[PDB]
This record gives structure tokens, C-alpha cells and sequence, in this order.
């Protein structure tokens, strides 16, 4: 039993199966890539020009379309049957084509959702999240992770297919692949929800879409208590609300003493003033301001609310979810071929309209 | 532009064109292609920023069973070259103009690759004729020739765009009004909805919608990064599959 | 107070009284009734604040099978009117005094509605006597008369409270000492425990306690709003029900 | 087959069934509302004063108590058999009463927890959370959401009941409603836990309940290094701890140079001083202070700890959970009628006691 | 039927069974503790020196090793059979030894992971988390919680064992103990993941391990717009980018007026300058700075990135997870006896190497 | 040092030594022993800080079936005494020197307790000889004597360390170079991994790894405390067990 493929020949076959595409056609899909992958085995088996070489080369000139990554098991099975047919065994010429057709369909049907729609979107999304800051860590991450996964999958699956021969059908089977498909679908749905929430920004701030600003209060925001000729005071214990309807407060200077003893607001001794009108903030006034901002008080006298604030108070990603479901309905009902480009143009026009209207 | 930068851009565009059909090393993805083109022509941070912005759109741009995708390769390469020619990288111009141009060039690349993969039928017939003589060299040469033609499909437009004077392209890119640029920037935060929505439409069931909504609800927890949410999704899937397989 | 404000308050109180038995448009809930009464008499923010504060207490105040609830309708209407009459809306006075007064007026409204729904027996007997003659008009009129009486049950006390001079009610409300008002404000943050606890007691099982504790544990994640937590509960329930129905 | 109810008549019937209550009694519960709902159908069928009209009116004067929202299926089924009995069919007179009694019980038992104890608490809680800021979005949200759900449910369920007739019992059945009940109970338990955690505030700060304040450290909080005659310095590399037990540091002025070279603390060259004693904070001292506060350092020289701080360190909502379980045990042991009001009065007295004791 | 043990004798027996260890041997494990626990029962039953006392004392001088906490059921069962053998019942002498051996094994196998590996690590971790700040709440928490659980378990399980006699085997059995073990293991794995993430700090800041700092931008960080001779301005609306490639801006002074009208950057009217070079920050400049820091902008002109920052951007706890799995592999492959100490010494040497290399 | 502090430390060390074999009141755990020793000798915060730092290492230090653990008792007691003697508690010196010394003293205590638990065989044989005479007093006294010997096993080294002059131990502790101390402090954040890994290795399965990874992923949510995560783990386990028992 001569003509035994070595490890180096199998590695070369894998590196050539890296070129499974390139001669991609519409009537005989992805057929030359298989031959280019299995060229070294045929070269080792039969010399060029022979009738055996003619038959071997013509055998693999049939339609063969599969997800490129999950084809290494097919290549390994083909290498095994090529070794068997080069060792004087009876396996019929159509058996290799039959097994190739058999594992062409289901393997691709599993490969497309797992690789193109689950692994690639996740890796690319992580890479883009890293790339938002313009850092080289992101292309490095994408290239290294994706290529490590691809090389490992190709090499180990080709080795498994070559070792197992036609028996790999008894290992793949049904139900086994459906668990992977369902798990990948669960992970993809979760990640797609996360991506829709985090990466669809439709901020509605604008110069319109601003709800009326509420004067707030007289101390609910960051500010000091200015009195007539400067100086910063603090509200003391109430001495008793007057019958008119205004409470009288103690005005303690920022030393512990007491002075003034008037009413709180404009006409009284002191009134609340935000940081804008403050001058010479040096001293303990900065400490008080820092304490106030650490408490959580805003710096604006009027609480300005936008449409984005209302939407966020409802739930962040409200408009993103509405847009997602609208686009989903449009895609499910249109059933066209150029519909995605039309929807993209539509949202570009929608963004133009929103910007010119002052909403977004 | 420097001459060495020109050769580097040509090789990167050739690699992106090769990968557009190969789909193995992912040199055609915007995160790789735009970053490489920015690296070649000096400023690299802008290239990585554009690649990250365009990768969200390029998600769900896989081709299955003679249904060719919008071809992120030419989009990435041409958009990166166009940005490089126009010396402005404010990240508002990137979203406003470079991304719609990327979408249009993606459609153009889709039609170009459709033409090339139709034209490859004659090359494959010639390879079959060579294999009729029992020669490995002939079939290998024809396969490599078709692969080279597919790479040239994106190498050539890159050279054509590079031949355009910098002054003319800068003037054309600046002439776009400010208001329409800002509107397109606003819509650029929306256009990823279509890309997400096709992937959602491909896999969606009454059983799997709760997971989508759970991921949507847990997203505002910014202390969990994207890899953290990936591991969370994997463990959630594992627990769900275990509890389902118990019965 | 403005005359138009008086008519608006009377109409709103009548609507709340009707809804207290109708339980359809929820004009009797504090979030609606207090906000409407604040809208009528100028200041609206205080009305909405009091309505929101009182709605948490009003949770679990449904009436089932001849077990009449504490009647949030009269509580909301009378508390809003009393707050309006006293020109002070510091949100410390709202929790200190207006909420205990709302609870007491809720008990009073419960006894008043008990009396009215007992008195409706004679009206229904009259309607049966009319139906003995085969006339739709008689039974419709008697039904509308009972409905009008139930609405008047809360319309009349609102008018009585409105007749009270502003000076006297302000003096009575201001006479409350500061320490007891602050203590009642402190207890106002606890009184919602009873309202939550009845709802918990109605629906609680060894199987459902873990979900209560899960919701309690996940609550400090302030990045998730109440609608987010509602969607989270819905998806958790969906996943649990799916995994339970698998077996 | 004449006497066919139209869409407008059914819409009027639904809007009248909105008044299912109002004539609420104790011996014949909620009986006139059904007749007021079905008046238009009887008016279209039989003219007033006839014996047929008298019998029809007397038929629907029996006890009928159900959750008001889940009664539209009953009204639709009643409309169906009213059409049948007006078309010369031999349905027995007691059949309508039998079916009404049949769906009276289970429908109410399902609708009571779903609507009054699950949907209403959730919508009201969301409305109150939005209303905490005194915004009109909250009453609008409550009214719009609740009424949209109610109108949609009433109209669609009445249409379904009218279309299905008595066959709706084969659609409701058992087990089907238990799934909705269990899901609603799960959601309600989750939301009630969230509400208890977020909306029971028993803050134990007080003037009492303050644990002793630790002097902290000499740089663990926000502050500068003051050296006698003004100026702000930075600690340098240690030159070697002295044998007495005090380490020597390098005092760098905020320019890079070296001045003083003494020991750290009071008697030395410089000592740590918080922002209160700082004057003329202008310059890079503000930048240093902002960096410190961004790090997370507090502004107080003494780390003041409260009882609320201890409880939160254990777990937020500790006292809320304890009160919840105490109230639950009281409720399941008392078995009274006015127990809730007594517990509310007790909690108000407890709050008064806590406030007067300085705890809360 | 005399010789009935009282509640006080049982309490004394439990307090003595607290001393189940202390006379711990290698050939007859934990044998004297059982006798010291059951001494009062034998003293009440038989007077010292009798042959009955001799046989009773020699009976419990055999090997008996169990988890100390789950031994109270064994002690109660032993007390039950001791009462029976002191009441003229024909229970064979070896029955007590047989039942003790029977519940020696499974009870210890269940209690070892529940108590030593689940309850104790959790309580100790919570105590250490509370103790990080040097607060007495942590030792108090550990002592009180652990001892309350221990006393409750011992007393109630001893009472249950005494009440049930030998029938406790029909209650423990199998299955339910596996459920408890699985739940405890789930909780322990979750808590161990949390502890590994939160309490393994390997911060890689260092003087080395600093990635090159990017100049950032001209306004992406906290700073003001300084123009030559003091004053702070704000960028206005663009008047049109010049053909050279520099945009012209309006320089609005912080009052609303327009001054200068030059270009943005160094040679122009104004340039961006961080808080370090600012002097006399008094006024509205502090308000602008506080707004900027509230937005989220950093205070450094150059964005400095560490290796720890990159690892955190990937996922927090990356190095901790890698170390955890490396140590797990080492422990699974070495199969030595002093391996943990060698690994700990290796980690200390690794920390020394990282510190001297400037990485960690 | 004050004399009363000396007797307090002696009794605390004796209690820790007794509990090292008793394992009931957990006086031997660092969180208790170090805090008590800090209480006796003035400064308490440093003792509790050391106890908390050392308890993470002491996790997974249980002894099962004649496999004696690293004996946290002597480690805690001796490390606390050594820190007390050296008047420096900067929390960098605590992690740099006191924790590696605690590990070494843990190994020493393990060998010492191995010797004592081997020596107890003769005591138990003497107790058996006494029980041959049917005397409860003899066996009780021999059990108490073995317990006293085991307590003395850690009481005696504490007294020996206390006898060492303060100046000599301070000089020996200060002589350690700065760089090695900082490196040991760095490794102190790693050394907890070893104990965590033993605990994981004792209990780990393909079914339980997802829960470990879920806990790892959810940890960055700092709003949930350790008790919150404990309750979360309990409810997760309860829900998982319910859903598994459905089938
Ligand atoms: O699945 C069919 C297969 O067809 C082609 O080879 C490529 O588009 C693949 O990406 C795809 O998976
Ligand atoms: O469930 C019985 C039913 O009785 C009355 O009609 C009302 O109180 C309803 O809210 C309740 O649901
Ligand atoms: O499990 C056997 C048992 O042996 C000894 O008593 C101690 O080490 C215990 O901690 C252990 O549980």
C-alpha cells in the first residue's frame, strides 16, 4: 500500500484550500477551488498527462458550492478516498461525488449562520467598539482572533475528516448540528439586541425639540447665597414663617456667626445665585460648590429638558427599537431585491429632514 | 502623495480585491482595509475610525449561494482613498460624506463583481479544456488567472481614483453643503438599523425574541463590555440548552 | 379662587366619583385626579407630585367581590383640594400631612361608598319594577340615576370642602407642629410597604419567591428604568415558561 | 334571517358596556350594567312595551358579577344568542343564563390578578416614577397606555366573543389561562421586589445614628500640602525613614523644583489641609483638586459614617426588606378587616418615634 | 420506663459535642469527642465504676470521623439508642456502631462542601469585603452570622435526630442531599467567579507598560481658550474655511460680544490651554470647567493609556482569569502535596519580577 | 507593651490554638484572630485590615479526612504579633511582608499541628486504659488534656515571639529592601488565585462552569454588594433546580 500522503502534503492541501474561491462561477459554483486544493495529492499519485490524471482532473470539474470554512472535512474525506482509489481498492468513481454532494448541503446550511451571521458580526462589533477611539488594537484584534479561529478550524477539521473517512457522516448526523445552530442563534439575538441599543444613536437634542425650561427652585441646583455687597451666607434655622406666607431664615456667614436675619429671596437679605455671577470663588466657596456637585446638583438655574431626555426616561433605545421594528416590517413586506439600499437612502433623507427641522 | 505610499495602497487594494472573493483573511473588511490604507498614507487613526464606523454597516454583508453581498471591499478601499485625498478627518465629514459614498461604492462594487463572476465561466471552461489533457499546470494557471482578474477588479478602480488630482477631488468634496452633510451624519447613526435588521430577519423565532429583548434591556449596563456581553450570551445559551436538554 | 376653577374642580370631582364605581377611565386614581385638580387651580407640578406620591399607596387598592377597596377617589380629590387651599407645596408638607389626610379620607370614602352601594338596592328594585312593564327607558334612567348618585357621593364633599374659607383651613393646617409633621413624612416612606405587602400576599408561592428576590437584588442597577425592568420581567417570565413547558 | 346587528350597534354596545358598573348592589351584583350594555340590541330586536321586550328585560335582571374589563366576551356571546333567539331558533331561555354563569367565575378569577394586581400596579408605578419630578408626561402616560389597552381589549374581545358564540368555552378552557396567570404572577413578583427596593426610603442619617468619625489619614482625602507661609507643595521620593519612626520626604513646589526637605506633618515643613482652609485656589491647585475628586477622594477630613451607610454596605434595601417581611407576617397572622389601616397608623407613629429619637 | 433524658441534659450534650475534636488522632480519628459529648447521658444512666459503665465507655472508643457540624443528628440518634438500651430493650450492642458507621460517610461527604467550601468562603469573603476599610462591623458580622448558623444547626439537628431515632436514615436517604450539594456548588461557583473578578488586582500601570500618549485634540479635553493677553473666549460660528485648509472662527468673549475674529490655534487669536496654565480661575471660567468635567472630559492634554487600560477595554479581570486557569491547569497536572506553596512562592517571585521590570 | 495586653494576647492565642483543632467558634480565622490581637494591643484598624487581607488567602484552608490544612491559626496569630511589634501599619508593608510571613508561619503551624495530632495517639490510648476501669472522669480529663496540649501548640510560640525585644524585630523587619517589599505586595494580589483555584478544582463540572463565568461577567456591576451577589446566586440556583426538577 504505497502512495501515503504526508503531514506536509496535507498542510499544503490546507493552504491551497484557503483558495477554495476565486474561480467562482454561476453555473458551476466554486469548482476549481477544490481541484486547486487537492492538486498536490493528485500530483503525488499520478504523473501529468496520464489517462489516470485525466480522469482524476475531470472528476472534480462538477458543481460544488459550500461555505468556505466548513469544507476542510470534505477535503479530508476526499483525500482519504483518493488514497483508497490510489491503493487499488474498488470504491466506485461516483462514490466521491456522492459523498461530496451529501455533505455539501447540510454543512453549508450550518456554516452560514454560525460563521457569517454569528462569529463575524460579533468579532467585527467588538473590533469596531475598540476602533471608535482610533486605536490599532482593533484591527489587530479582528485579524488575530478571526485568523486564529479560521486556521484552527480548517486544520483540525481537515485532519478529523481525513482520519475518519466516510464515517464522518455517522458523527455529524442530525440534532448534533441543531444544538450549535440554536446556541449561535441565541447568542446572535442577544448580541444584536445589545448592538441595536448601543450603536443606534438618534439623539434628538437639536435647537428645536427642547421642552420648556422650568425655573427649578432656589437651591435645588448648584449655587451660593449672595447678599447685596458680596459675601456668601448659609440658610440657618427657621425663626417662624410670617403670616404673609414667607419664612424667615437665619443668615450664617461662612464662619459660624450670624448676620442679617432677613427673608430668603431677592428683596430679602440674600438670594440664590449660580456660579456664573460668582466672582473670586477662592476659599471655602469652592469646597461648598464641590460638595454640591458631588451631591448631584446641576449647574443650570433652569432645568432644560429635551425630547431625548424624555425618551431616555421612558427607556434608552426607544427610537432605536421603533426604527428596528419598522425596518423589520418593511423588509418582511417588500420582498424586493434592492430594498435595503432604498431603505438606507430613505433614512439618509430622514436624517436630512430631521436636521433641517431642528429635531435631530 | 509619496510613491511608496502609492505602491502600498495598490498592494492593499489588490489584497482587498482578492479577499472579496476569497473571504478568508478578511483584508476586504473595512476594519482591516481602511486601517491598512490609512497606515500606508500616513494618518492611521482616521483610517481605523472609518473602518470601525463602516464595519457596523458591513455586518450582515455576507454572500450565500449566488446572492452576492453589497461588496464591502470596494466600498472600504475607495472610501478610504477618497478621505485620504481630501485632507479633512473631523469624524463629522467621515460620517456625513464618506459613509454614503461607501454605500454607493458598495453597490457599484456589487455590480462589478457580478460582472466578474459571470465572466469567470469562460475561464473555468478553459480550465476544463486544459484538464481534458490531464495537466495540473493548466488548471492551476487558469484558477490563478481568474483569481487575479477578480483582484484586479478592485485594484484598477483604486489606481483610477489615485490618478485623480488632489485639488479637484478636494474641491468636489468641499462643495457639498453643510446642512446636507449634517443631515447625512444624522442618518449615519440610523443606517446601521438595516444591517442589524437583515441579520435579525435571518434568525428570529418566538422562542428567540425574548433573548433579543433581554440583550436590549441589559445593554445600558455600561460596566459590561462587548466581550463581557459575548460571554454572557454564551453562558445564557449554555444554561438554556442544558435546561432544554434535561427534557 | 377663580369661578372657572371652581367649576373645573367640581367637574373633575364628579368624574372621579363616577370612575370610583366605573373603574374604567381611571379618573379616580391619584395620578389622574390630583394632576387634574392641580391643572384646574393653577399650579400643576404640585398636583402631579402629590398624585405620584399617592399612587404608590393606591397600588393594591382594587375591590373584588363585594370587598370594597379603600377608595382612592375621595382620598385623591379631597387631599388635592386641601393642598390647594393651603398655599404651601414644599413636598415635605405633601408627604407629612397630605398623605395621612389622604389615608383618612380614603377610609371615609370607603364607608361612604359602602353606604351608597347599599342604597343602590332600592334603585335596582325600582329598575326591576320598570322592566316589569317592558320599557327600556325606565331601566336606563334608573341605571343612570344610580350612577349619578354614586358620582354625587364624591362631588358633594368636594363642594363642602370648597365652601370652607381659605384662611381657616390654612390656619388649621399650619397649626400642626413641625416635629409631628417631620415624623409623619418619615413614616410616609414606610407606608407603601403595606400596599406592596398586600399584593405580595395575594400572589406568593415557594416557586415565585425567587423572582421577588431576583427583582430586589437587580433593582440597584439604576441604569435600568422601570419600563426596562418591566420588559426584563416579561422576558424572564417568557423564558421560564418556555423551559417549564419543555417538560 | 332578519335582525342582524351591525358594526355600529356593536360599537355602541361596547361603549355602553363601559358602564357595566354604577348600579352596583350587594345582593344582585352588577346586574343593571349588563342590561344597559345590551339595550341597543334589544331595541333593534323588540319594540318597547311588548311581552317579548318584557321577558328579555326580566331575563337579564339576575346576579352577574365579573371583572369589568373581561366581560366583553360575555357581552358578545350574549349578543350572539340574542340574535339567535330573535331569528326563530329553539335555544332554551335558561341557556344564556347558564353560559353567563359559566364564564362568570373563571374569567373574573383570571382577570382580577392580571388587570388589578399586575397591569395596574405596573402602569401606576411607572407613572409615579415619571411624576416624581412633577412632569405632565406621567398622567399622560398612565391615561394613554391604560385606556389604549382597555379599549383594545374590550373591542377585540367583544368581537371575538360575538364571532365565536358559545364555542368560546372550547377556546378558553383550562391550563391556557393558568399560563397567563403564572406569567403575570412572575412579572408582578419581580416588579414588586424592584418597587420595594427603590421606593421604600427609611434613611437613617439623623442627628443621632451617626457612627464615630475616623480622622482618616493625611492624604486619603481631598486636600493640599500647606507649608507655613502659604504655597502648595507635593510629596517627593523618601530620603530614608529616620530611626525615630518618621519618614523624610521631598517637598516639591508646583514647578518641579525642590524646597525645604523636611518631615511630613504639623511640626515639619508642610501639613495636609483640606479645601476649607485654602485661600486663592486659583492656578494649578484647582487642577490638582479636580484630579483628586475625579479619583474618588472625599472632601471631608473625617470619614463620617451613618447607620444608613452601614446598612447600604450590607445591602441596599435592608430595612425595607425587613419591614416588608414583618408587615407580611402581621398580615397573615392578624386575619382582621381593618388591619391595613392599623398597620399604617403604626408605621406613622413609628416614623414619629424615629424622628424624635434622632434616628431617621 | 425510667432514665429519661431532659432538655437540660440534651443542651449540655450539645455544648459538649461542640468539643467533638481536640483529641484528634491519625489511627482512631475523632473518637474521644463523641464520648465527651455523650458523657452526661451515661452518667445519668450508669454510675461510674460499674461493668455497665465499662461496656458503655469501651463501646464508643472506636474510629469515628465526620464533619463536626453535621454530627448532631448522629449524637441524637446515639442518645436515643442509649435510652433504649437503658430501658431494657433488646437492641444489639453492635447496632449503635453500625448506625454510626452508616451515617458517618454520607453525612461528612455532604457537609464538607456545604460548610467548609460554600458557607465559610462566602461568609469570610463578605467579612473581608467589609474589613477592607478597617471597620469592626466585619469581625462582628463573621462571628455573629457563623455562630448563629452553627448553633441553630447543631441544636435543631440534634433535636431532630433524637426525636427520629434510627428512622432518620429513611428521611436523609439519597437524592435530596444531592440537590443541596448541587445548589451549594452552583452558588459557590458563582461566588468564586465574582471573587476572582473583584479581589485579584494585578494593575499593570507601572512606569513601563505605558502606551504612547496621543496629543488628543484641541478641545476634546478640559481647558479654556486663551488669547495672548489673558481673557477666556469661546469658539463662534464658522465664517468659512479658508482655501489653505484652516477654518476661521468667531471668538466670543464670555459676555456675548465678539472680539478678534482670527484663526484657531497658536498663531491665531486664541489657543486651547488646560487648567494647569490658567491663573485667576475665578468667575464663570470655573462654571465652564465644571460643566466640562461633568460632560466627562479628562484633565490631561495627552490621553495616556496603560496596559491595564487596554486589558480593561477588552474585559475587566482578563489577567485574573488567565492566572486562574493557569493555576488550575498546574494544580490538575502536578498532583503533588506541597504544590500550592510552591505556586504561591512562584507568584511572589513573579510579582517581584513584574515590579523590577516596571510592568506591575 | 502593657502587661494587660500581654495576658490578653496570650488568651487570644490560646483560644486560636484551641479553635485550630475545634473549628467551631472560628477564633483561629484571621478575620477574628488578627482583629482580636489588634484589639488587645491598642490599634484595631490595622488588625482588622490584616484579617480581611489574610482571610481571602485562608479561604479554602479547611482540613478533611486526615489532610490537615495550612493552619490559618498560627499564621494569623504570629503575623498579627509581628505587625504589632513593628510600629508600622501602612497597608503596603502589611501586604508586602506580613502576608508572605503569614504563609510561611502557616506551613510551620501545619507541621506543628501534624506533630501534635500524631502525639495525641498516646493520650487517647491512656484514655482507653482509663475507660477500661469504667471512669468518666479519666476519659474526660484525658480529652481535656489533649485539647489543652493542642491549644498550647499555638500559645507557646506566641509567648516566644512576645519575648523577642521590640528593637530587634523592628530592625529585622525594616532591613527588607524596598523593591522586594513592593514586589511581594504586587504578588499579594495574585496569591489569592491559588486558594480560589483549589476551591474551584474541588467543585467544577461542565454543567457548573457557565455559572462561574456568569458570576465573572456580572461582577463589574459595583452597585451589587457581596451579599447581593450571594442572594443572586441563591435565587439563580433555586430557579435552575426548579427548572431541572420539572423534568
Ligand atoms: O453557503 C453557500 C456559500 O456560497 C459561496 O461559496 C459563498 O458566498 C459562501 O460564503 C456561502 O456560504
Ligand atoms: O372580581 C369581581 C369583581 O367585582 C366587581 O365587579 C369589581 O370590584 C371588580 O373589580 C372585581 O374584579
Ligand atoms: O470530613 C472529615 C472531617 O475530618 C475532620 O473531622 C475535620 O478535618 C473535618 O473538617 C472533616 O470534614
Amino acid at each position: 500500500k504505497k502512495f501515503s500522503l504526508s503531514k506536509n502534503t496535507r498542510l499544503s492541501v490546507m493552504f491551497r484550500s484557503m483558495f477554495l474561491q476565486g474561480s467562482w462561477n454561476y453555473e458551476r459554483m466554486q469548482n476549481l477551488g477544490f481541484l486547486y486544493s487537492i492538486i498536490p495529492a493528485l500530483k503525488q499519485f499520478y504523473k501529468p498527462g496520464s489517462e489516470e490524471a485525466k480522469e482524476a482532473l475531470k472528476r472534480h470539474m462538477e458543481f460544488f458550492n459550500t461555505h468556505p470554512y466548513v469544507a476542510a472535512p470534505i477535503v479530508g474525506v476526499t483525500l482519504a478516498l483518493e488514497e483508497e482509489i490510489a491503493n487499488g481498492v474498488e470504491i466506485d468513481e461516483a462514490a466521491i461525488q456522492g459523498v461530496k454532494v451529501g455533505m455539501m448541503g447540510p454543512l453549508a446550511g450550518i456554516g452560514d449562520p454560525v460563521f457569517w451571521f454569528t462569529v463575524r458580526p460579533i468579532v467585527g462589533a467588538i473590533a469596531a467598539s475598540l476602533a471608535t477611539g482610533g486605536s490599532i488594537i482593533a484591527p489587530i484584534f479582528f485579524f488575530v482572533v478571526w485568523n486564529a479561529i479560521r486556521i484552527a478550524f480548517l486544520w483540525y477539521t481537515q485532519e478529523f475528516g481525513y482520519k475518519q473517512g466516510t464515517a464522518i457522516t455517522s458523527d455529524l448526523g442530525g440534532g448534533m448540528l441543531q444544538q450549535i445552530t440554536k446556541g449561535a442563534s441565541i447568542l446572535g439575538m442577544f448580541i444584536l439586541g445589545v448592538l441595536i441599543q448601543r450603536w443606534v444613536n438618534i439623539s434628538f437634542t437639536g435647537p428645536n425639540a427642547m421642552l420648556p425650561s422650568k425655573p427649578l427652585a432656589d437651591g435645588a441646583y448648584v449655587g451660593e447665597w449672595i447678599d447685596k455687597a458680596g459675601k456668601v451666607v448659609v440658610q440657618g434655622a427657621q425663626t417662624g414663617t410670617t403670616g404673609d406666607g414667607v419664612a424667615k431664615f437665619d443668615w450664617l456667614d461662612q464662619a459660624g456667626n450670624g448676620v442679617g436675619n432677613g427673608v430668603a429671596g431677592q428683596g430679602g437679605f440674600a438670594h440664590y445665585v449660580t456660579v456664573d455671577q460668582l466672582n473670586t470663588v477662592d476659599g471655602s466657596t469652592l469646597h461648598n460648590i464641590l460638595g454640591q456637585v458631588s451631591s448631584g446638583l446641576g449647574l443650570s438655574p433652569e432645568q432644560t429638558q429635551s425630547l431625548q431626555d424624555v425618551f431616555n426616561s421612558l427607556i434608552p433605545g426607544f427610537i432605536a427599537l421603533l426604527l428596528t421594528f419598522l425596518v423589520l416590517w418593511i423588509l418582511r413586506k417588500w420582498k424586493n431585491k434592492n430594498a435595503p439600499l432604498f431603505i438606507i437612502i430613505g433614512m439618509f433623507v430622514l436624517g436630512i429632514v430631521l436636521h433641517v427641522a431642528g429635531l435631530a | 502623495m509619496s510613491i511608496i505610499s502609492i505602491i502600498l495602497v495598490l498592494i492593499f487594494a489588490f489584497l482587498a480585491g482578492l479577499e472579496g472573493i476569497l473571504d478568508q483573511w478578511q483584508f476586504h473588511q473595512p476594519i482591516i482595509a481602511c486601517s491598512l490604507i490609512g497606515i500606508a498614507t500616513g494618518h492611521m487613526a482616521a483610517g481605523i475610525i472609518l473602518g470601525g464606523s463602516l464595519q457596523m454597516i458591513a455586518l450582515g454583508w455576507a454572500n450565500v449561494g449566488a446572492a452576492v453581498a453589497p461588496d464591502a471591499a470596494l466600498a472600504s478601499v475607495a472610501s478610504a482613498i477618497l478621505m485620504v485625498q481630501g485632507g479633512n478627518f473631523d469624524l463629522t465629514h467621515i460620517t456625513g460624506v464618506i459613509v454614503p459614498a461607501a454605500i454607493l461604492l458598495a453597490t457599484a462594487g456589487l455590480v462589478l463583481t457580478t460582472l466578474v463572476r459571470f465572466l469567470s465561466v469562460g475561464i473555468v471552461h478553459l480550465a476544463d479544456a486544459a484538464a481534458e489533457k490531464g495537466s495540473y499546470s493548466g488548471v492551476a494557471g487558469w484558477h490563478m488567472f481568474a483569481l487575479l482578474l477578480q483582484g484586479l477588479r478592485i485594484a484598477i478602480p483604486a489606481a483610477i481614483i489615485l490618478a485623480i488630482p488632489a485639488e479637484t477631488v478636494t474641491a468636489a468634496l468641499n462643495a457639498i453643503p453643510d446642512w446636507v452633510s449634517k443631515g447625512l451624519a444624522v442618518g449615519g447613526g440610523m443606517v446601521v438599523v438595516v444591517g442589524y435588521a437583515m441579520v435579525i430577519n435571518l434568525m428570529a423565532t418566538k422562542e428567540l425574541w425574548p433573548f433579543f429583548f433581554l440583550g436590549f434591556v441589559l445593554a445600558p449596563l455600561s460596566s459590561i463590555t462587548l466581550i463581557g456581553m459575548g460571554i454572557l450570551g454564551v453562558v445564557i445559551a449554555l444554561i438554556y440548552l442544558n435546561l432544554s436538554n434535561t427534557a
